[PDB]
């Protein structure tokens, strides 16, 4: 049981060589206070005798004062030792990957505009600048720039809508000379290495690093960054044989590493500073800037709705020692070129990754050529289609050809959560409501602490520690999860049906109650018409029975509306739960069933034979409450907070205590 | 493939060290029969063809 | 020979010190396999875009 062992592994996770390892003085001291001793030159002299022992102190206090010195630098010397991110950064950048700063808000807009001059074809040049304010807060709007040309048809009725996407900052370009012997700084703070781009005289040339890097430029056009220990953004190309080496493609062959400069390629850059990770969810747009005879008539938010969305995106920190510590070395390990699943984890944590707090990389056997990705917007759970898009293409530069990168998010596990907890009045000054504001920020601590790291089993108390930990003036603190699942389909369950991986209570599966269309007839005076009748239910559980298993008990039924058939009949058991309505229609049918040691679900109403239609919506959330203390995650299935974008899944009761 | 040619040589030799080409091989052909009454007295001749 | 001579080729610092760095910048991008689609056309047409 457990782990036997014949004297395996090694040294222990990771090396520490541990000569460097600093001692506490005393020690120190009490190791090199031997060494004198035995000293051939003397045998005689007493260390203990304080005059000595004081003397040789000393000797260990400038020992110690060097060897902290001489052992950080170690740890500074080996990456993933490396306490400095500044350093972390040098070997992850020598090693091929770097981490970046903070990364523009980001979004599309499409906008109906009329052109005053009714021309065929405007165009919107790149560096037209837009407002957003922040999600509830309009005491200022976050600028953010068009980020590219774009041109629209003009539509007959003469108005016709461009689209184009935004990122967050304003459009900063810099030309400089460029010299032999200088470095060449951007001491801008608030760049980002992504939304860099450039001008030599004339074109642009791409530092290759993760900007296109695959197309005929023959790798002559190139540059690099760096990060100055500074904290700001030095330029680099190579020079001399900037491309491969010698003749290559050249019948001339000598020698090109360009940029001589002389005064030649004087050299013209252009980016974005921002203000990100603070922008995330602007939703309220402006056309920020005017264009010759342009007039945006109407600027509509967010094309081929996700529906779920939120403003613009990315930001970031930037920095995060601990994501980017060990990550490099998958990079390190990896071509640029990304091929193993978790070098498309690596990959897609580059560029994205103040996108991404987690991305999962995995095939789905069924579907080979597809990439199938669960990643974290980070944000939120869903990334807008368009970043799927985005990424995706761009993703899919480095890819094997008849590969297919496929991104969708995956289920989520709901953790759905009364709050009880309890504070002193007088124990507080502070402003009661503050308080919950505040718990509310620790209780995502915990899952960005923890939950969406590994998907492990999740902690209910152990969450709710923190929320403790909050005011210390809160004197208690309580709390209930519904384990809660959404689903995609009412009308059929998946195939596979669904599972918990977490027991539950038998009889404690719930779902969401809903309308349905009834198709016989309602009629009040001065309604008129008025349709048919819709009534609603809800999918229920029947109890547990032998073997584990229940039977799919669906929503109460009104009389006649289900067509009797001799096969279905209304289920009509003494245990099924029900919801209490005012029609007390007792007509209640099996449309599935389950089993609890499973935890897997499966219905279909195909079963009932009542039409998918008469249902008004597709999806359903699902409720249950898992018997078990705590949370078990296995596959794509994660519990997960977001409060902010579904808060009925959160709620806190609050106890004032004097 | 290898050797440039090139304006060089006059030699027919150096070029035969490898023109690329073909070279000997044996081959055993059918059974026999004794013109009259022993194979063993029978002997062979074949001329190219 | 064609008619394009010098008595000899071959040289080299070898290093140039920096040079070298570009080179090491380099190699450590390269691959021996080929992958994705470009990377092949490439490494192909090195042989016979002759052809």
């Amino acid at each position: 049981a457990n782990t036997p062992v014949n004297y395996q592994l090694t040294r222990t996770a990771n090396a520490i060589p541990e000569i460097f390892v600093g001692g506490t003085f005393a020690e120190i001291k009490q190791n090199l206070i031997e060494w004198l001793n035995g000293q051939n030159e003397f045998l005689d002299y007493d260390f203990e005798g304080s005059r000595l022992n004081v003397l040789c102190d000393l000797l260990a206090y400038n020992t110690l004062y060097i060897q902290q010195f001489g052992n950080a630098a170690v740890y500074e010397s080996f990456m993933r030792t490396a306490n400095l991110r500044s350093s972390v950064v040098q070997a992850a950048q020598d090693n091929g990957y770097l981490p970046t700063s903070k990364s523009a808000a980001q979004t599309e807009i499409m906008l109906t505009c009329t052109d005053a001059l009714n021309r065929n074809y405007i165009t919107i040049p790149r560096g037209t600048r837009f407002l957003a304010y922040a999600k509830d807060t309009s005491v200022n709007p976050y600028n953010f720039v068009s980020r590219e040309d774009v041109i629209a048809i003009r539509d007959k009725n003469n108005q016709y809508f461009p689209r184009l996407k935004l990122a967050q900052g304003r459009i900063v370009r810099t030309e400089i000379i460029y010299d032999k012997l200088t470095p060449i700084i951007i001491y801008d703070k608030n760049i980002d290495r992504n939304q860099v781009k450039l001008y030599v005289d004339g074109a642009e040339w791409i530092n290759w690093t993760r900007k296109s890097m695959v197309h005929a430029g023959s790798t002559s056009t190139i540059y690099y960054m760096r990060e100055t220990i500074d904290g700001n953004t030095e330029f680099y190309f190579g020079e001399g044989e900037i491309s491969v080496n010698a003749s290559e493609g050249a019948l001339t062959a000598n020698y090109i590493g360009g940029l001589k400069p002389t005064q030649n390629s004087t050299i013209v850059i252009e980016y974005i500073s921002t203000n990100g990770a603070d922008a995330n969810g602007a939703v309220g747009f402006s056309y920020a800037d005017t264009l010759t005879n342009i007039t945006v008539i109407n600027i509509n938010e967010n094309p081929n709705d996700d529906p779920d969305f939120v403003g613009a995106d990315g930001g970031g920190d930037p920095e995060d020692i601990e994501r980017i510590r060990e990550l490099g070395t998958i990079k390190r390990e990896t071509q640029q070129r990304c091929v193993t699943a978790t070098d498309y984890d690596t990959f897609v944590s580059e560029r994205f990754g103040s996108i991404i707090q987690a991305v999962q990389t995995f095939t789905d056997s069924t579907k080979p050529g597809y990439a199938f990705i669960a990643a974290k917007p980070k944000s939120g759970l869903y990334l807008t289609t368009v970043q799927r898009e985005d990424i995706k293409n761009y993703l899919k530069d480095y890819n094997l050809a008849p590969i297919t990168p496929s991104i969708i998010s995956p289920n989520y596990l709901f953790i759905k959560t009364n709050l009880k907890v309890t504070y002193a009045l007088n124990k507080l000054q502070e402003s009661e409501q503050w308080l919950e504001g505040q718990i509310i920020d620790k209780i995502d601590r915990y899952y960005t602490e923890d939950v969406e790291i590994f998907n492990s089993s999740f902690a209910k108390s152990k969450m709710l520690t923190y929320v403790d930990d909050a005011d210390h003036s809160v004197i208690g603190s309580s709390a209930t999860i519904q384990m809660v699942r959404e689903v995609q389909n009412f009308y059929k369950t998946p195939e596979a049906g669904i599972k918990y991986n977490n027991q539950i209570k038998d009889r404690s599966m719930e779902s969401n109650t809903f309308s349905f269309n009834s198709g016989r007839k309602v009629v009040n005076p001065d309604t008129g018409l008025e349709e048919d009748v819709l009534y609603d239910v809800r999918i229920v559980s029947t109890d547990r029975d032998s073997k584990g298993i229940g039977k799919v008990i669906i929503g109460p039924f009104a009389s006649g509306d289900v067509t009797e058939n001799e096969n279905i009949q209304p289920y009509t058991g003494n245990d099924f739960n029900k919801l209490a309505n005012s029609d007390g229609r007792d007509k209640y049918y099996v449309i599935g069933e389950i089993n609890y040691p499973a935890d897997v679900i499966y219905w279909n109403i195909a079963k009932i034979n009542l039409t998918s239609e008469k249902f008004e919506v597709q999806t359903i959330e699902l409720y249950s409450d898992p018997t078990d203390d705590v949370i078990f995650t296995r596959d794509g299935s994660l519990i997960v907070f977001e409060n902010d974008l579904r808060p009925q899944y959160l709620t806190i009761d609050l106890e004032p205590i004097s | 493939e290898s050797f440039q040619f090139s304006p060089s040589y006059v030699d027919v030799s150096s070029i035969s060290n490898f023109i690329i080409g073909e070279n000997e091989y044996h081959e055993i052909q059918g059974s026999i029969q004794q013109v009259c009454k022993d194979i063993n007295r029978v002997y062979l001749m074949e001329s190219e063809g």
